[PDB]
């Protein structure tokens, strides 16, 4: 288990591995943006 | 209309149809000999 | 009509709505196939999410049941219904809707719309080449998928005890039929089946082959870096080297193509003849006619006990897919065979 | 022509969908958590699989009487 | 016409179907089909 | 509107709408 | 200026004058896949029975033994022996490089560095005439798959017996055991590899159709219509329009294949991502990843188990898991 | 004559491929 | 960014528009680190926060945690865990060094120098400066090179590294003496990738591995000031192709070439990649599985040197290709299996029937039973053991997992190998965007036929 004065940051820690697929799904909105220019 | 046919048509076999039907023919028979003999 | 008055009636009017430019093309297919297709999509997709397969098969099918996109399958009737076109109005649901269904004929529903739905997608291609006033090889290779889902849906159960012998509307179902296939019929060793699989393999074979040498001998055409930006339907010339292409293949495989008709003639006919050898296979096994064994190893194998190949092996695996599997698949014919007399060998 | 990349952008099209659309997707959700799926489309339930009479699979080995069959081998 | 952007169209269309997978793929796990 | 491209996307639209929010009421049903 | 033999060798190699372009993977090319033909032939002619699975258990294969083409296979190499390197020095006799199975790493081997000196030899043969060169790019499919089958799963699996059979029906036994210990139907990456060789025939048939069907008269009934003009001129006018406004027309006029370039780039890629795919797919089978396993997950209100198609295939599985290598096991749970 | 049979039809394969790709006709027309 | 008209290449095609901007191309590879460390650091974070203690720590899917573990870093005397602070300050310094990378990576790709030699000509570089190319892998090469010698001072004097062939069942050992013998590691480098030698995998001890990292990292350094104080020789120039396209190529082909290397680590490595963190590697759950239904039998009162089989083999034991004796069920092709299990039951005979009958320990027994019972199946989608199995427990093994996903990586990269390869040669020579339709050359030579 995570230590005790980080237990209850498991919830904002539990979404972290996704960040990198939502990185290229971000540049794919910013390239949407610029209307794929 | 005549006594000779002007519908008379000469065959034309190239070679790469002949070269595609031979490989067709042993195809076939590579195929279905196994088979025949059984 | 060759210059003559052609007095104007219904069917002209019609005829002058129908062949209109929309979104989506109407046609006279548009009396047929619109309402077949959208029938036999939408009866798959109500089938597959909450008609119930529990009576017939004994099993779910349905997402309503706790089954995945590779589970759910709009199944078919049971085997003691026989071969019955199974009506709504019929002897067996008698007019009622949620009684026709869990009985199989939601099945029949979807195969006969199908069926009449590509028999419509044909004349749509037939009508719409009349309008572009183009020749329909695109029909004439179309007359093999459904050649396929006739030999395939319709004359393999027909020829079969029943409809239940049929694939269901489904994934794991066709998985199954494939299986029992596999097991019941020994598919692969069948010669047509064999011819089916070249052509499926050199279609793809000549896809990726035309598409790369296309895209890999498509000329400069400009100055930026993006080939694609490169092309333009106003210029008449050629967009790749005939030329270089054949030369490359020639040096590199033997042979090579010359003609571009021919080429795309060949990409046209490997899979129809492949898909019209695999349906007439199919018809083949709807007679129960099998290329299931071969003579000479029988009778060698039955007579000398240590030859042994893998057309051996195989027979040996279709045995235990048949005591495996039927025991399970056929609940109709009731098969409570115990588990001691079943085929299974050394602690497997 | 409207050719799709107008109707999208403009909010016409939305404050007419900002509504039906939840509302189908609500529609949908009340069908299916009322049952009347089921009802409708003979599913049994989790706990009316199997009757007390039977509890094996059900076949329904019958033509001309395979809705009373079906009727009599359904849950009630 | 042109009120509301087309690819932030597009983007909410994509966040609302990867969310509607997602919870797709979470009911697997629980409930009907879960295997336990 | 009610033309034919109007017809075809909204007769392939409200079934799959509607089905869509079926199947997410089918996710949190359970035994 | 050439005057010295191997600035005229490299000369010859490099050179595209020869039928058939040699190169300098074509030093490869030839005697490796000259070597795996020689002794492929010779195998399937007159090899004696392979002791595949090291039950001493021998499959004839070899058509002098007493089976046909359909039937006969050149056997994979021994389970005694594993993927151990076992060639013909090794062994202390013929007949022992014959029994344990040394043809078929003969022959497997030959032929892979054959298959990727063929994928170097296309890029070259690319290089020498100055074209884009990804059609080696387009043939790693196939040859992904031919690794994926033939040294990739036995060296998942432990074993070159675990290997693909040179043959049709050991092609077929492969299959099914493959089926058995693995669930290749239901996995997603098979699926995509299905899905690529249908839509490779589709789009192929499609391709064909729409280029033949967009066509204007220039043969007639007969050979040729060259009455208008014969062989020897440029003009260049069959068709460029049509073949695009029919395939508009077909739906829904938004599926935009006027590129002729992107159109082919789409034909090209498809099947070879999807062939990737799925060569991937049986390199992780190799490694026991394994397929969509369903079975018994459909369960009632009282738990009791509700079957289904994914049960009828797990049937079918167990049914080809307890016939499959019939006196291999002594050990219940079947691991690699 | 059992396998001899075989080993013709393999032997007529690889005769007619290895003439359509050294004996062929000329590439013409582009 | 630029558009296409100015540049040539598509949206698809945007990180080709970074081929001469040096100062966006750095920034975007900072941030690529900062990414890379990001996902260290979250998935230490997210996979301690989902860590049970008490369950052996292969068993809830874990790829990483085990790679700290096996430097020896809060682990005892048996595998067992016993505290989980090093795995999340590891990750806790990952999360803070990617904030920092991202930082440095968003600023030089938004606000960056656009271009470097004309501000920092240290940092500015073409792709044609042979000698400012070996000059920046020069300082790459004594970084890894540092790297390196950071593991072999860890495993040297900081009291780490995990030893599972350690008596007792495995023991952080502090490695002492380690075997830095040029004829042992090149001989290591050079034998055959078969099974009789297993080319690079089959080490099998600490010290041979602490050898060959020293060995690695002097040459590491040593070759980075080598290429710093050198500029390539005519051969080279003329065997290579110096572009930025033509060096992706070649480190694409490197890295695959790893990540087919590291697939089969995962797979069969024992030493390295211990079986206590990570599970059965192939030869074992298969060879446990035949010794301990070996000593099942042997308990029973049955006579296992009897044994001969269904086939007239032996159920039990077995004599090998070459004379040792060897386990008799279908495991008879792994029987090159060295595990640490085995090795004191194993002497130069073979399995030593008589340890077989007396000297087997009960923590062999348990370890071989547990390895039984987490076996490399697993299928995708979790579920049990093999495909015909059904849903009774929830293990995949991370050996599978690090072994598929690393063939599937290493796959892909030699196909961007081979894409790029072809497109730097392409480029160099002119005829990347195609025939240049005025003059191409199949008219400048004489016709096949
Ligand atoms: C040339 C003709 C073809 C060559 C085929 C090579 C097959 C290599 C192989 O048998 O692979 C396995 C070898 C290692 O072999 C294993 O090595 C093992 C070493 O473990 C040993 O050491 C361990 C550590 O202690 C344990 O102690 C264990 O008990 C002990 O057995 C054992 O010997 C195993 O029996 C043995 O299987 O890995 C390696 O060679 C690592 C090198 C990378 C190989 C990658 C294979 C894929 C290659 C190309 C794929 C793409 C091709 C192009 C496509 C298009
Ligand atoms: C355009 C727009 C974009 C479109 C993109 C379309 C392409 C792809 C779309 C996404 C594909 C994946 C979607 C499904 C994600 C999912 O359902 O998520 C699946 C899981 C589900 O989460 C949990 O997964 C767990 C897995 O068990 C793990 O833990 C268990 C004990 O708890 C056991 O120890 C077991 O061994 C261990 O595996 C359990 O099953 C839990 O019940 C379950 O809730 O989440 C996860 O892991 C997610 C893992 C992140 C991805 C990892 C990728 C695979 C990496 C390496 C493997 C490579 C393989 C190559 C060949 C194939
Ligand atoms: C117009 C498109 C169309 C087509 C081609 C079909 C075709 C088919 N449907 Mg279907 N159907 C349609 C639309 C269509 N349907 C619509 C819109 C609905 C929703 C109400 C349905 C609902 C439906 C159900 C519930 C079922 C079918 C079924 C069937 C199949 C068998 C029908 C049958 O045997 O009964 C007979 C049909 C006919 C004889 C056609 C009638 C034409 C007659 C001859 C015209 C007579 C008019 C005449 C001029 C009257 C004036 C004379 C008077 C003044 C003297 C068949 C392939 C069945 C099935 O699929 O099997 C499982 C079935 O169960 N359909
Ligand atoms: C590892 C992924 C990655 C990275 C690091 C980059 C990096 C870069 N790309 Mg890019 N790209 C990628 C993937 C990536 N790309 C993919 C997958 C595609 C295909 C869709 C493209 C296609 C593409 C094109 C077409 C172009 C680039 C361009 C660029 C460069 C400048 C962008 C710019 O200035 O506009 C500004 C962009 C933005 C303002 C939106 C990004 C917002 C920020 C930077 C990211 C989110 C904030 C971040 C989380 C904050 C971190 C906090 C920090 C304290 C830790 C830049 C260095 C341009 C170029 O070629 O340079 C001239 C350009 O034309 N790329
Ligand atoms: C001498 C100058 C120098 C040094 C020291 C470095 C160092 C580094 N560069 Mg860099 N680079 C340089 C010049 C230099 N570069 C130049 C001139 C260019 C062209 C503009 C680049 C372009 C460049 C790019 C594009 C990238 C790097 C990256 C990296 C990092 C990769 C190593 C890593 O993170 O893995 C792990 C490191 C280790 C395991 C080693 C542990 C640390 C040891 C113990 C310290 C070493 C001490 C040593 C004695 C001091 C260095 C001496 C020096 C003279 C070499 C690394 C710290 C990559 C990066 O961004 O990473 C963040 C990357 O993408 N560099
Ligand atoms: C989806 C992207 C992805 C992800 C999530 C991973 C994830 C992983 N990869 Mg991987 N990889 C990828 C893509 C990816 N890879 C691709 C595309 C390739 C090319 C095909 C590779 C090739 C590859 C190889 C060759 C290897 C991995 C390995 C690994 C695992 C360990 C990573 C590691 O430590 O490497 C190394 C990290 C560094 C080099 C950073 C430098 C810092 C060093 C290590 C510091 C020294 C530590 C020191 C001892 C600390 C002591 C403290 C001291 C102060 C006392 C890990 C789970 C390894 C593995 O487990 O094999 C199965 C491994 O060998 N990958
Ligand atoms: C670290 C390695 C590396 C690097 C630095 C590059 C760099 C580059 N590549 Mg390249 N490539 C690589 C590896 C690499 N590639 C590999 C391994 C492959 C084989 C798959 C390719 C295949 C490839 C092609 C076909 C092309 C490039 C192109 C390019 C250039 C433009 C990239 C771009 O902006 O596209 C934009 C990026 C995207 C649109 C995102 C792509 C998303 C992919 C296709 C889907 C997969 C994502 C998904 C999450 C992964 C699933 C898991 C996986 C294991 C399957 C650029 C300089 C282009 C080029 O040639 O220009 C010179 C080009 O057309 N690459
Ligand atoms: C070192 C190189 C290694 C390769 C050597 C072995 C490759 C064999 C050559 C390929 C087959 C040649 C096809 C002849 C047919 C032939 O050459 O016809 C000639 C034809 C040329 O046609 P044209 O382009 O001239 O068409 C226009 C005409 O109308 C005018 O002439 O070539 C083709 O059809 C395209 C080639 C497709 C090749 C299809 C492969 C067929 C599979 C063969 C399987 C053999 C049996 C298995 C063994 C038992
Ligand atoms: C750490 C470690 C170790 C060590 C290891 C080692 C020692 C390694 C190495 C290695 C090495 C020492 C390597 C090397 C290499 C190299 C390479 C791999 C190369 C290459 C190249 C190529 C491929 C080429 C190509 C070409 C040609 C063909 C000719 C012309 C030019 C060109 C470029 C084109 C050991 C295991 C002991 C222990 C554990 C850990
Ligand atoms: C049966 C029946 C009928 C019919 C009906 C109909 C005809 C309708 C329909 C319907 C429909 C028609 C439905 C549907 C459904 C659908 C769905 C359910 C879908 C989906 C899902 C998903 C999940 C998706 C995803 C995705 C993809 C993958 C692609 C793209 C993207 C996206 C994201 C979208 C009636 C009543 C008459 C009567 C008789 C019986
Ligand atoms: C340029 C560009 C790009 C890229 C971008 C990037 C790549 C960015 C990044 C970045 C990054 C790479 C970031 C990272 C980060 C990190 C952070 C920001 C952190 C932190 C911190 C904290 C606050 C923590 C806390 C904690 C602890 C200490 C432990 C326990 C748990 C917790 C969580 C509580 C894109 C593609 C879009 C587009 C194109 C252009
Ligand atoms: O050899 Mn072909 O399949 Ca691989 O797992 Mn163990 O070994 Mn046999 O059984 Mn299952
Ligand atoms: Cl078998
Ligand atoms: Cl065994
Ligand atoms: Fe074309
Ligand atoms: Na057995």
């Amino acid at each position: 288990k995570l230590p005790e004065a980080y237990a209850p940051f498991s919830p904002i820690v539990d979404v972290l591995p996704i960040i990198p697929v939502l990185f290229i799904l971000l540049a794919f909105v910013w390239q949407a943006s610029v209307s794929f220019r | 209309m005549a006594r000779p046919n002007p519908n008379k048509q000469v065959v034309e076999l190239n070679r790469s149809s002949l070269y595609w039907g031979l490989l067709l023919i042993f195809v076939l028979a590579v195929l279905f000999s196994s088979y025949i003999f059984n | 009509i060759g210059t003559y008055q052609e007095k104007r009636t219904w069917f002209d009017d019609a005829d002058d709505w129908l062949r209109q430019d929309r979104f989506v093309f109407v046609g006279w297919s548009g009396l047929l196939l619109l309402p077949c297709a959208y029938f036999a999509v939408g009866g798959w997709l109500t089938g597959c999410t909450f008609v119930t397969s529990w009576y017939t098969h004994g099993l779910a099918s349905s997402y309503i049941e706790g089954c995945n996109f590779l589970t759910a399958a709009v199944s078919t009737p049971a085997n003691s219904l026989g071969h019955s076109l199974l009506f709504v109005w019929g002897p067996e649901a008698q007019g009622d809707l949620t009684r026709w269904f869990q009985l199989g004929g939601l099945w029949a529903f979807v195969a006969l719309h199908g069926a009449f739905g590509l028999i419509g997608f044909m004349l749509r291609q037939f009508e719409i080449a009349r309008s572009v006033n183009l020749r329909p090889y695109n029909a004439i290779a179309f007359s093999a998928p459904i050649a396929v889902f006739v030999s395939v849906f319709l004359i393999y159960p027909l020829g079969q005890s029943g409809w239940f012998f049929a694939p269901s509307f489904g994934v794991a179902s066709i998985f199954r039929f494939i299986l029992f296939f596999q097991g019941f019929h020994n598919w692969t060793l069948n010669p047509f089946h064999m011819m089916g699989v070249a052509g499926v393999l050199g279609a793809a074979l000549l896809c990726a082959i035309h598409g790369a040498t296309v895209e890999n001998t498509l000329f400069e055409d400009g100055d930026g870096a993006n080939t694609f930006r490169a092309f333009n339907p106003t210029q008449a010339e050629e967009t790749y080297s005939m030329v270089t292409a054949n030369r490359f293949w020639s040096q590199i495989f033997g042979v090579a193509f010359s003609n571009k008709r021919w080429l795309h003639f060949f990409m046209l006919f490997v899979p129809v003849t492949g898909l019209w050898m695999s349906a007439l296979g199919v018809v083949g096994l709807a007679l129960n006619l099998r290329a299931y064994d071969f003579v000479s190893q029988e009778i060698r194998a039955a007579e000398d006990p240590e030859f042994e190949t893998f057309y051996t092996k195989n027979i040996l695996l279709n045995e235990g897919i048949r005591a495996w599997m039927a025991a399970q698949d056929q609940p109709h014919e009731k098969l409570t065979l115990p588990e001691e007399v079943l085929p299974r060998g050394n602690a497997l | 022509e409207r050719p799709f990349s107008d109707i999208l952008t403009s909010i016409r099209y939305w404050v007419i969908h900002s509504i039906t659309v939840p509302s189908l997707f609500i529609a949908g959700w009340l069908f299916v958590s009322t049952g009347l799926a089921y009802d409708v489309f003979g599913s049994p339930r989790p706990n009316e699989y199997f009757t007390e009479d039977r509890q094996d699979a059900p076949l329904i080995t019958d033509r001309f009487n395979a809705l009373e069959q079906v009727k009599k081998l359904s849950a009630q | 016409i042109g009120r509301i952007p087309l690819w932030l169209v597009g983007t909410v269309v994509g966040l609302l179907a990867i969310g509607l997978l997602a919870i797709f793929f979470y009911g697997s796990y629980v409930g009907l089909g879960s295997s336990l | 509107i009610f033309t034919v491209r109007w017809l075809a996307i909204h007769a392939i639209a409200v079934p799959t709408i509607f089905f869509l929010g079926a199947i997410t009421a089918m996710q949190f049903i359970q035994r | 200026e050439n005057t010295s033999l191997w600035a005229r060798f490299c000369e010859w190699i490099t050179s595209t004058e020869n039928r058939l372009y040699i190169g300098w993977f074509g030093v490869i090319m030839i005697p490796t896949l000259l070597t795996a033909i020689s002794v492929y032939i010779i195998a399937f002619i007159a090899a004696p029975p392979v002791d595949i699975d090291g039950i001493r258990e021998p499959v004839s294969g070899s058509l002098l033994y007493g089976n046909n083409i359909i039937t006969g296979a050149v056997v994979p190499t021994s389970n005694a022996i594993g993927l151990h390197f076992y060639p013909i020095w090794e062994a202390a006799s013929l007949d022992e490089w014959l029994y344990n199975g040394g043809p078929y790493q003969l022959v497997v081997c030959h032929f892979f560095l054959g298959v990727c000196c063929y994928m170097g030899r296309e890029w070259e043969l690319s290089y020498r005439l100055g074209m884009r060169p990804w059609i080696a790019v387009a043939y790693s499919a196939p040859v992904a798959a031919a690794t994926a089958v033939f040294i990739i799963y036995p060296i998942g699996q432990g074993s070159f017996s675990d290997g693909m059979p040179l043959g049709i029906s050991g092609t077929f036994n492969f299959m099914i055991v493959f089926q058995a210990e693995h669930n290749i139907l239901m996995h997603p990456f098979h699926m995509f590899g299905v899905a690529g060789v249908f839509g490779g025939s589709l789009f192929s048939a499609m391709h064909g159709s729409l280029v033949t069907s967009s066509l204007i008269r220039e043969t007639t009934e007969n050979e040729s219509a060259n009455a208008g003009y014969k062989f020897g001129q440029e003009e260049e006018t069959y068709n460029i329009v049509a073949a695009h406004g029919y395939f508009g027309r077909l739906i829904f006029q938004y599926a935009s294949f006027n590129n002729s370039r992107s159109l082919h780039f789409f034909l090209a890629v498809w099947p070879v991502v999807c062939i990737w795919l799925t060569a991937l797919g049986i390199s992780t089978m190799a490694f026991n990843l394994n397929g969509f396993n369903f079975n018994q997950s459909v369960v009632d209100s009282n738990g009791r188990v509700l079957n289904t198609w994914a049960d009828i295939i797990n049937r079918a599985n167990l049914g080809m898991e307890v016939m499959h290598e019939r006196n291999a096991h002594n050990f219940p749970l079947d691991l690699a | 004559m059992e396998a001899l049979v075989y080993t013709f039809l393999l032997i007529g394969t690889l005769g007619i491929i290895f003439f359509s790709i050294f004996f062929r006709e000329p590439p013409r027309i582009a | 960014g630029r558009d296409q008209e100015t540049t040539g290449f598509a949206w698809w095609a945007g990180n080709a528009r970074l081929i001469n901007l040096s100062g966006k191309l750095l920034g975007a590879h900072v941030a690529h680190a900062g990414l890379i460390v990001f996902w260290a650091g979250a998935m230490n974070l997210f996979e301690v926060s989902h860590f049970v203690p008490e369950k052996p720590m292969y068993e809830q899917g874990l790829i990483l945690l085990p790679h700290i573990a096996t430097l020896g870093y809060g682990v005892g005397p048996g595998g067992e865990v016993l505290d989980t602070f090093p795995y999340f300050v590891s990750g806790v310094l990952h999360l803070i060094s990617s904030a920092v990378l991202g930082f440095g990576g968003v600023y030089h790709s938004l606000i960056g120098p656009e271009t470097l030699e004309e501000s920092y000509p240290f940092f500015g570089y073409v792709w044609k400066d042979k000698n400012k190319m070996t000059n920046i892998l020069g300082y790459h090469l004594i970084i890894l090179g540092c790297g390196a010698w950071l593991l072999v001072l860890k495993a040297l004097y900081f009291g780490g590294v995990y030893d599972t062939w350690a008596p007792g069942g495995g023991d952080v050992r502090i490695i002492s003496n380690p075997t830095t013998n040029a004829a042992i590691i090149f001989g290591y480098i050079v034998k055959s990738p078969f099974g009789g030698d297993g080319w690079i995998v089959s080490v099998d001890n600490l010290e041979d591995i602490i050898g060959g990292h020293i060995w690695i990292g002097t040459l590491c350094i040593l070759g980075g000031i080598w290429h710093i104080y050198t500029t390539p020789w005519p051969w080279a120039r003329r065997a290579f192709v110096w572009s930025g396209e033509a060096y992706l190529s070649y480190s694409l082909a490197a890295v695959s070439l790893m990540g087919f290397t590291a697939c089969c680590f995962a797979w069969f490595n024992n030493t390295a990649y211990p079986s206590e963190f990570y599970g059965p590697t192939g030869p074992e759950a298969s060879q446990a599985q035949a010794f301990t239904f070996l000593v099942r039998d042997q308990r029973l009162g049955a006579n296992v040197a009897s044994a001969q089989g269904p086939t007239g083999l032996g159920k039990y034991l077995m004599r090998s290709p070459t004379g040792e004796i060897i386990f008799g069920g279908e495991t008879m092709r792994f029987w090159d299996f060295r595990g640490p299990w085995v090795e004191p039951l194993r002497g130069p005979s073979g399995l030593d029937l008589v340890k077989l009958k007396n000297d087997i320990q009960p923590w062999q027994e348990r370890r071989a039973a547990e390895y039984m019972t987490h076996a490399p199946l697993g299928s995708l989608n979790s579920v049990g053991g093999v495909a015909t199995e059904i849903n009774a427990v929830n293990f995949v093994s991370p050996r599978s997992w690090l072994a598929t996903s690393h063939f599937c990586l290493g796959f892909f990269f030699f196909v961007g190998h081979l894409w790029h390869a072809g497109r730097a040669r392409a480029a160099a020579a002119g005829f990347e965007k195609g025939i240049d339709r005025v003059d191409e050359p199949v008219l400048s030579m004489r016709p096949l036929d």
